RNA sequence: GUGGGAGAGGGUGGUGGAAUUCCCGGAGUAGCGGUGAAAUGCGCAGAUACCGGGAGGAACGCCGAUGGCGAAGGCAGCCACCUGGUCCACCCGUGACGCUGAGGCGCGAAAGCGUGGGGAGCAAACCGGAUUAGAUACCCGGGUAGUCCACGCCCUAAACGAUGCGCGCUAGGUCUCUGGGUCUCCUGGGGGCCGAAGCUAACGCGUUAAGCGCGCCGCCUGGGGAGUACGGCCGCAAGGC
């Protein structure tokens, strides 16, 4: 508890999981869910339902801090980074924007075998 | 086929090789801060070379982004 | 001698006092090199397309020379010794390119 | 680099006659000057082979052309040579 | 020669922002990660996700192309310096000074070698987790050489257009890069496509010839044995010719 009534939330999408960080107006966590949170274990994280599931789990977590509208930050492309910001949309939370704020290098680091036919 | 309106179209006169000129320049550039193609540059070859290179001289300078988050989504 | 242009930009929070200190050393300096300055721009500052030093802003400079090729760099090199100096680029004068004429 | 006037100062100075832009020892000249202001720089700049590639073509082009005067006029060759410093 | 032009051509120095990793601070809590599914792994000595500060290495997003430069290998943030090639115009100067080129000399991707430095990410070998009938692999978590810099070696390649260099001749159409002009169009250099004649076993090539011709160099002569053996030369070695 400390009621901040208006933050940011970071939805951090990939093809393995979804997580879901809310913030007070300078970026500190007020709290956080995942599929893992969640009772999700292995491939079901990366889920969709997962993700809206975990998405819910953070707002209502941070209604408790008596949070009210935040400012939706997107990063990463995965199976389930819409159903993260439709989670928070249909929430009481108040979205006040989304963001897409996924980091691209200007090309710097080889990337793992996996990745790669890019840099 | 990209049918708004060339970057050129919209707008004069103005020195392709100038760097300062931050308020045109800036029209060149997407909702992020990436240079836009000849497509919506309308420039020309020889044209959007010397943009390019100019630009970046401006992005070195502060003047202009080198890249810019994405609003909405 | 060729000609160049000297883009300087400086702290956004120096007083009138400290802002003409710099300048000084910018004048002190070019003679050192040759610099013969056929004109100047102090635009002020302005606000950057992102944060330079920790600043959102910048003081601006611009100084249209004429000067020993060979002391150019190495005019850069002074230039940027101070610290209200975050920034320092010569860039050989050019005719412009007109475009949409 | 190399100016109009360093350039010009060497054309009269080995020009047959004035208007003489194009003879052999005119040529040889200029060669010798690009040739000597390259080597100056592949002292420095040793790993520049690109460039060196230039000092190659010009050192054989010259080559040719002192070769046409040997055979041409022994004379004017000698003359050549002597005044730039050809040779060795 | 004089005057113009375009370019990731080369070398040296400087420098910018994004990202990864690590370190420090804050805030916050039970997981993160990873896959077909998992597990190894990491996390309550507080990880992941988020914000702020710092260090360092390497590589340059958009522009960017069907584009450009170079003899090839190859060349891509931006700034300055040093330096190569090349195209056009003007017909100004020399007066056949030309082409080719055995040997020689130089250059030559990657891997690799020597000395010294550096080391973020990546990753032969290697250590583990899965998978499988087995799995000395494919997939996952780690990870040393190396990948980076300097200097010196090595000299290979699907080093490819699988097409040696030069010059003259033989319909056009169309796109494009760069220059000049009386600037719908014309004219020069380069990059593509479709095609006249012609050539080709065919495929296809076709003013960027694989056409018609001349000059000079290199090379081929059934397959395996074999790019091996021997010799010679070169290399520190690997190994090359
Ligand atoms: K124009
Ligand atoms: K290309
Ligand atoms: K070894
Ligand atoms: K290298
Ligand atoms: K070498
Ligand atoms: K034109
Ligand atoms: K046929
Ligand atoms: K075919
Ligand atoms: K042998
Ligand atoms: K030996
Ligand atoms: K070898
Ligand atoms: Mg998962
Ligand atoms: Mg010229
Ligand atoms: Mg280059
Ligand atoms: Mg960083
Ligand atoms: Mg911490
Ligand atoms: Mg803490
Ligand atoms: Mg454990
Ligand atoms: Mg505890
Ligand atoms: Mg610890
Ligand atoms: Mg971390
Ligand atoms: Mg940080
Ligand atoms: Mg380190
Ligand atoms: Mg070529
Ligand atoms: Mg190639
Ligand atoms: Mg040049
Ligand atoms: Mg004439
Ligand atoms: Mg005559
Ligand atoms: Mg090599
Ligand atoms: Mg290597
Ligand atoms: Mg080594
Ligand atoms: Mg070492
Ligand atoms: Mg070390
Ligand atoms: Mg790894
Ligand atoms: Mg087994
Ligand atoms: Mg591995
Ligand atoms: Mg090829
Ligand atoms: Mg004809
Ligand atoms: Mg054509
Ligand atoms: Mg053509
Ligand atoms: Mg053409
Ligand atoms: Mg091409
Ligand atoms: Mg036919
Ligand atoms: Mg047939
Ligand atoms: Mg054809
Ligand atoms: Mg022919
Ligand atoms: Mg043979
Ligand atoms: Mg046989
Ligand atoms: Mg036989
Ligand atoms: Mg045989
Ligand atoms: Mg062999
Ligand atoms: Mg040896």
């Amino acid at each position: 508890k400390r009621q901040v009534a208006s933050g940011r939330a970071y939805i951090h999408a990939s093809y393995n999981n979804t997580i879901v960080t809310i913030t007070d107006p300078d970026g500190n966590p007020i709290t956080w869910s995942s599929g893992g949170v969640i009772g999700y274990k292995g491939s079901r994280k990366g889920t969709p339902y997962a993700a809206q599931l975990a998405a819910l789990d953070a707002a209502k977590k941070a209604m408790a801090y008596g949070m009210q509208s935040v400012d939706v930050i997107v990063r990463g492309t995965g199976a389930g980074r819409e159903q993260a910001i439709r989670a928070l949309q249909a929430s009481g939370l108040q979205v006040k924007s989304i963001v897409d704020d996924t980091p691209v290098p200007h090309n710097g680091c080889r990337p793992k075998k996996k990745f790669r036919k890019a840099s | 086929p990209s049918r708004k309106a060339k970057v050129k179209a919209t707008l004069g006169e103005f020195d392709l090789r100038d760097y300062r000129n931050v308020e045109v320049l800036k029209r060149f550039l997407s909702e992020t801060g990436k240079i836009l193609p000849r497509r919506r540059t309308g420039l020309s070859g020889k044209e959007q070379r010397i943009l390019a290179k100019t630009i970046k001289r401006a992005r070195i300078l502060g003047l202009l982004p080198f890249t810019e988050k994405l609003v909405r989504k | 001698m060729r000609r160049y242009e000297v883009n300087i930009v400086l702290n956004p929070n120096l007083d009138q006092s400290q802002l003409a200190l710099e300048k000084e050393i910018i004048q002190r300096a070019l003679e050192n090199y040759g610099a013969r300055v056929e004109k100047v721009e102090e635009l002020g500052l302005r606000r950057l397309a992102y944060p330079i030093a920790k600043d959102p802003q910048g003081y601006f400079l611009w100084y249209q020379v004429e000067m020993p090729e060979d002391r150019v760099n190495d005019l850069a090199r002074e230039l940027r010794i101070r610290d209200n100096v975050r920034r320092v680029m010569v860039v050989k004068s050019q005719e412009p390119f007109l475009a949409n004429a | 680099p190399i100016t109009k006037e360093e350039k010009q100062k060497v054309i009269q100075e080995f020009a047959r006659f004035p208007g003489d832009t194009g003879s052999t020892e005119v040529q040889v000249a200029l060669l010798t000057l690009r040739i000597n202001r390259l080597s100056e720089h592949l002292k420095v700049h040793k790993k520049d082979h690109h460039s060196h590639r230039g000092l190659l073509m010009m050192v054989g082009q010259r080559r040719r052309l002192l070769r046409y005067l040997q055979r041409e006029d022994p004379e004017r060759y000698r003359a050549l040579i002597e005044k730039l410093g050809i040779r060795g």
